[PDB]
């Protein structure tokens, strides 16, 4: 069968500084550019597209992490990183030492991202070779949807400014947190939202009305956990469009249409590839799970 | 003439063959053992990998290898009176007039299909 | 005159060959040549 | 039988392709050792006296 | 029409151990070099006055 | 006469699935002797041999494509093909046992109906395939209304390219392959690859560079567009290929059909029906290696791409806009 | 070879044909230009050698 | 015929009298359009000067 | 700055900041360093001829 190893030829002999948070880190993934056994350190940072003095845009880089082959790492000898290999479909061991702690349990799922919380805690520097390497995050699809959730409301409410609390706080049960947002390019942020607004006004004008119809019966008086948005006052809005009479076939061409298009809005909330975990042991940190590039 | 002067600095390459003495035994090597790893299997193709590992240390501590140049072949930089367009390196900064902006772009300036003399080089004003 | 990759049991040289043909060949130092690259570099097979 | 004959003459010589190539390996990473170990005459010959 | 010649490069492999370069170094066959990760010489110099 | 006999005593024990790993636990430590196809590094010596290696040789993966087996009217699939041809099954109802309808995408273009400069080269090869195109479409009498409420691409499942086609006077026999490389029939030893008209496809990475990640994965998309011309209602299929994930594509495809978006929605200020807004679906034909090089073809002339190695896995049709 | 080694790029024909130019004036009827030069055979013989 | 203000000092240099160069072997294999610009097009300086 | 023993050993083994692409048809700034052999004796002396 297959081989799966890339070990790392590098130029420089690293000191015991940098070498002690790579052996901390020694279950970790990161992706990389070629596929090949010999490498240079240029490609093993996710560094290429996320840089110091270059303005990150995380959905770019989260665009480009989508692309790469991913790795694992074996050893960190001191002059030379051995790595092992992500390939479809291939069951392998995962080990988590990510810094911004969550707790996963056997058939759980994950996605990658990029580093959304801390980029200080994330990307170790390399001073000896002068090119830093960043790791991604892996993070549950639940956190791993709510994060680009934010992401995405945050970069439509910067632009109306042209305060915090409501835009970089990624919620969670038992937990909050903070968005990493000092200094982002919103350009290739903001095709994404582009392309929103493309999809939701043809969703405003497929609407059914029974469905509107069935809310101006609803939050009145029927009162529900998870209706609690509207607060109990209904939309002036929803009540211009029902003064028309409710007829079944016109709904059914209606419901079809709005069926098809939310098809559609997978392809604009994607995450990277996802690993869908089987087994995870929780005293030793390690998983086992099997790559799906989609 | 302007109210100022100005110096020019250029650069130059020079195709140069070189003698290499190295003095006897200063270097130890060390030779592993080759082996053959099996990858990238595809239904038109097998590919392999032969790989080998040295390690290499300096048997003393005084230089022991000195390089020269030797041998003039070629001159590749042509020494061109070709100078730099600042607005290549700085597109970001321009006038406040729009409409002065091209016209100062206009009378100053891939573009270059065939080259005569040599590759071109680039000159400054200081 | 026609090139054909037939697998004839080709004779050994003692002079090299091989001093300048990755641009001599680019740049049409002979005409009817063929690269072969990777897995294609093989004496195929054999049809009549 | 010179199908096959024939196809392991292919396989030999491109395997022992992979192994001359290696040989090739020793000599430029040895000759690489010395060049980034080699300061030029210029400035090694006054530090020589 | 015919076949006039049919003809073929033959690549000969120079060793390293073999070439003139390696009067440069000391070469040392050793059978597990990737189980080591570290060399080290040491030097002891009296100097007299 | 049991000479001949016995060659199938070899041949068939010889290609069989490997059998399940089950060792007694009484032989003892011998399961350990039988797991040779995991190792993956084979020692290498000064000067190794074929007789040295021929044991790294032998344990191989196990590859097998999925055949489908289709019978088709002679009239719709055109006699002669270029034998790698990209399939399509539509499906409107059973009516009898098997009799199974094919669309070539140059099938597909004359049931289309779309202008000549659209796909300037296939236009002219096929229609000395067929007729005017009404001798495909006495078949589909929906052609005018399955595209208006926008049912075409829920009828088409991509199938693979072809292996064999055996054809006779009024029914043709195709066999094409799903799920893999599929073995060709007549040329032993060797692989179909997959041909495309090089006017329906559409390359994606191209660039000055004026830097992106290599990888292993290049996927080839499909595409099918409705659109109206000249007042009516037609298709247009193109195809992509790109290794960029498939939130990117998405976006590399709507500006590419961004002229043929905005022609057709200026005819919406005066009539809005729900049905009409259906535009376009990407379907997922199977993966290409990285760095295999599409061969150019020419045949009578239509310039054909080829690509090696290609593999396939179907996937749905999603409606994107 | 020590030319064309990376590939004949668009500045490698340059300086290439700026060496067509220059030895058909400089080295040209070679045995006329070294009946008056002092070296005489030895220009001869180095061009051609 | 010619401007009196053309300069001498292209008669000395060995360059065609059309006043720009006409060196073809200097830009790319079989790109008749990109050839044309040496010739006759004047958004460049010649290839002289 | 520092002493020049060190100034030799960093001569030879790494290229040094800024330097300029060979073969191609402007003066560009190379970053792909697994090819290019140029010495600049330019830095450790700091003048321009």
């Amino acid at each position: 069968a297959l081989d799966k190893s890339i070990v790392v030829n590098l130029t420089s002999r690293l000191f015991a500084d940098e070498l002690a948070a790579l052996q901390s880190k020694i279950g970790s993934v990161l992706p990389l550019g070629d596929c090949h056994r010999l490498q240079n350190i240029q490609a093993l940072g996710l560094g290429c597209v996320c840089s110091r003095e270059t303005s990150p845009d995380y959905i770019q880089i989260m665009q480009y992490l989508s692309k790469c082959t991913l790795a694992v790492l074996e050893e960190v000898r001191p002059d030379s990183l051995r790595l092992t290999r992500m390939d479809p479909s291939d069951n392998l061991q995962i080990k988590n030492v990510y810094a911004p702690f969550f707790q996963w349990d056997s058939n759980t799922q994950l996605a990658v991202l990029p580093p959304l919380f801390s980029r200080k805690d994330s990307t170790i520097v390399l001073e000896s070779n002068g090119f830093d390497i960043v790791f991604p995050m892996v993070v549950p699809q639940q956190l791993g949807h709510a994060i680009l959730q934010q992401l995405l409301v945050y970069h439509i409410y910067s632009k109306i400014s042209a305060l915090d609390l409501y835009t970089t706080n990624v919620s969670f049960m038992g937990r909050t947190y903070r968005l990493d947002v000092d200094n982002t390019d919103p350009r290739t942020a903001l095709r994404v939202l582009d392309d929103l607004s493309m999809y939701l006004c043809i969703l405003s004008a497929l609407v059914p009305r029974g469905c509107l119809r069935l809310l101006t019966a609803l939050v009145r008086h029927d009162r529900h956990p998870l209706t609690e948005v509207f607060e109990g006052v209904v939309p002036d809005e929803v009540t211009r469009i029902d003064l028309d009479q409710l007829s079944v076939p016109d709904d059914i061409t209606r419901m079809r249409v709005m069926f098809s298009y939310l098809q559609s809005l997978s392809s604009i909330f994607n995450l990277g590839p996802r690993l869908h975990v089987y087994a995870y042991s929780a005293e030793t940190l390690a998983a086992s799970c099997w790559y799906s590039p989609r | 003439h302007p109210g100022f002067a100005m110096t020019v600095v250029r650069t130059d390459e020079v195709l140069a063959e070189h003698i290499l003495y190295c003095s006897r035994a200063s270097t130890s090597m060390f030779v592993g053992l080759p082996s053959v790893v099996r990858r990238e299997v595809r239904s038109d193709a097998v590919t392999f990998e032969i790989t080998h590992e040295i390690a290499s240390l300096h048997t003393a501590l005084g230089y022991s290898s000195v390089i020269a140049p030797a041998h003039v072949a070629a001159i590749t930089t042509d020494m061109g009176v070709h100078c730099q367009d600042l607005f290549m390196i700085f597109p970001g900064d321009a006038y406040q007039d729009r409409q002065l902006h091209d016209y100062i772009k206009m009378k100053a300036g891939e573009n270059l299909p065939g080259l005569s003399h040599g590759q071109l080089a680039t000159c400054e004003i200081i | 005159a026609t090139l054909e990759q037939r697998p004839f049991p080709y004779l050994a040289t003692e002079a090299n060959l091989l001093t300048q043909i990755k641009e001599s060949a680019a740049d049409g130092l002979f005409k009817s040549f063929q690269l072969l690259l990777g897995k294609d570099a093989r004496e195929g097979s054999v049809r009549f | 039988f010179t199908e096959y004959a024939g196809a392991i003459k292919t396989i030999t010589s491109a395997l022992q392709f992979g192994m001359d190539a290696l040989e090739r390996g020793l000599v430029d990473t040895v000759l690489a050792v010395k060049l980034r170990h080699a300061p030029p005459v210029f400035i090694l010959k006054t530090l020589g006296d | 029409e015919a076949l006039l010649g049919v003809y073929t490069n033959v690549v000969e492999f120079v060793k390293f151990l073999e070439t003139a370069l390696a009067a440069a170094c000391v070469n040392t066959e050793f059978k597990d070099l990737r189980r080591m990760i570290d060399g080290k010489i040491q030097f002891k110099i009296s100097m007299p006055t | 006469q049991a000479e001949n006999a016995a060659r199938l005593g070899r041949q068939v024990l010889g290609l069989l699935p490997p059998p399940t790993h089950r060792v007694s636990l009484t032989r003892g430590p011998e399961f350990a002797r039988g797991v040779r196809d995991l190792l993956s590094k084979y020692a290498a010596s000064t000067r190794p041999t074929v007789g040295s290696l021929h044991e790294a040789l032998r344990q191989a993966p196990f590859r097998q494509p999925t055949y489908g087996d289709f019978l088709v009217y002679s009239q719709t699939f055109s006699p002669q093909e270029p034998l790698g041809t990209f399939l399509f099954s539509f499906k409107q109802e059973d009516n009898g046992s098997s009799m199974d309808m094919l669309l070539t995408p140059t099938s597909l273009f004359m049931l289309s109906g779309m202008e000549a400069a659209k796909a300037p080269q296939t236009h002219k090869v096929a229609g000395v395939w067929y007729g005017s195109g009404s001798g495909l479409a006495d078949f589909i009498p929906n052609l005018s209304e399955l595209m208006d409420t926008g049912e075409f691409h829920t009828l088409l499942t991509p199938v693979g390219p072809m292996v064999q086609s055996v054809h006779s006077t009024f029914v043709t026999k195709v066999t094409s392959a799903m799920k893999g490389v599929g073995l060709a029939r007549d040329e032993p030893r060797a692989h179909v690859g997959l041909t495309l008209p090089c006017d329906m496809l559409v390359d994606l990475d191209e660039s000055c560079p004026m830097r992106e990640p290599a990888g292993l994965n290049v996927t080839i998309y499909a595409s099918l567009v409705y659109l109206r011309v000249n007042q009516r209602p037609s298709m247009a299929l193109t195809f992509f290929q790109s290794g960029k994930g498939f939130a990117e594509v998405v976006a590399m495809i709507k500006d590419h059909f961004t002229d043929v978006i905005r022609t057709k929605y200026i005819q919406l200020r005066h009539e809005l029906y729900i049905n009409r807004l259906v535009f376009g679906a990407v379907c997922t034909l199977g993966t290409v290696p990285f760095d295999s090089h599409p061969v150019h073809q020419s045949l009578n002339s239509l310039p054909v791409l080829v690509f090696a190695n290609f593999e396939a896995a179907c996937g749905p049709w999603t409606v994107f806009l | 070879p020590v030319y064309s080694e990376r590939g004949l790029k668009k500045a490698v024909k340059s300086d290439m044909v700026s060496m067509f130019k220059a030895h058909l004036i400089e080295h040209s009827f070679f045995l006329d230009k070294a009946e008056l030069m002092t070296r005489g055979k030895q220009y001869v013989l180095t061009m051609l050698s | 015929p010619t401007p009196v203000t053309s300069d001498v000092a292209y008669f000395q240099t060995p360059s065609n009298p059309r006043g720009r160069a006409a060196c073809v072997v200097s830009c790319d294999a079989y790109s008749n359009e990109s050839a044309e610009r040496l010739l006759y097009d004047h958004s460049i300086p010649d290839p002289a000067y | 700055n520092r002493g020049l023993y060190t100034l030799v050993n960093e001569y030879s083994a790494r290229l040094a900041g800024a330097p300029a692409t060979s073969t191609t048809d402007l003066q560009y700034v190379v970053v792909n360093g697994t090819d290019v052999f140029l010495d600049q004796p330019c830095h450790m002396l700091q003048e321009a001829y």
